[PDB]
């Protein structure tokens, strides 16, 4: 779904990050009683961050401001709330990413250093080359001028494939 | 896990600015890196929030 990234100022970047409001009601351990706070970080630490999620469709960057008091005048459960931080890139998006692994056919990247961007052979300019070289594999795409592909690429969100592990972003420098 | 969590949003979501982010990380990894810790492969994720900062203090204005 989607609140709409802006794409902004000076960058051309959309801005895919959004604060996220959030009150739930969480399966209290028996072990964590008397301390809840602790015990819903156990339902929100490693369970959400940076790991993709449907709910709020994007990466839980981290939690802040954790607020268990959503209950005060045994026990199971309890209300809280929270205010979740979401990498929430959509399609259509204009990213930036850095090159990480280069092969003949799907370029990758890696945004903020972190998330998984590849562009398939399709989507690449065409009037680009890819050389091989020491390797045989040090192949290395230099476009049709010539300069070997820069190091930080700019290119637009086709798909975002959210799937068990890691997030992964499908773009194309059309 | 069998009990799903049910969740609400209590406000429509906001875009952060790019320094607001930054602060917002240097916060969480400094609090959740803070030992009284926990591990549980949230040292990994951190370290890799901590390869997002690092894009970040280096983004343009």
């Amino acid at each position: 779904k989607q609140v709409t990234n802006p794409i902004d100022e000076k960058n051309g970047t959309s801005n895919c990050i959004v604060r996220v409001p959030i009150a739930l009601y969480v399966s209290l351990a028996p072990m964590y009683l008397e301390n809840p706070l602790q015990g819903v970080m156990k339902q929100h630490l490693n369970p959400l961050v940076m790991k993709y999620n449907n709910k709020v469709g994007g990466v839980v960057l981290g939690y802040e401001g954790l607020k268990i008091l959503d209950a005060d005048p045994p026990f199971g459960f309890t209300w809280c709330h929270v205010n979740l931080y979401v990498w929430q890139p959509q399609v259509g998006d204009v990213l930036e990413g850095y090159i990480f692994i280069q092969s003949a056919s799907h370029i990758g990247l890696l945004i903020h250093d972190a998330f998984n961007a590849s562009i398939k052979k399709n989507n690449i300019p065409v009037d680009w080359t890819f050389v091989h070289n020491d390797g045989n594999s040090l192949g290395h795409w230099v476009d049709s001028n010539g300069e070997p592909i820069d190091g930080k690429l700019r290119f637009t969100v086709r798909n975002v494939h959210t799937t068990g592990r890691v997030v992964s972003v499908d773009g194309t420098l059309i | 896990l069998n009990t799903p969590v049910v969740i609400h949003a209590t406000q429509l979501p906001q875009h952060v600015s790019t320094d607001e982010v930054l602060q917002f990380l240097e916060s969480f990894i400094d609090e959740k890196e803070n030992i009284i810790d926990i591990d549980t492969n949230l040292s990994s994720s951190i370290s890799q929030l901590k390869r997002i900062q690092r894009d970040f203090k280096g983004l343009p204005p």
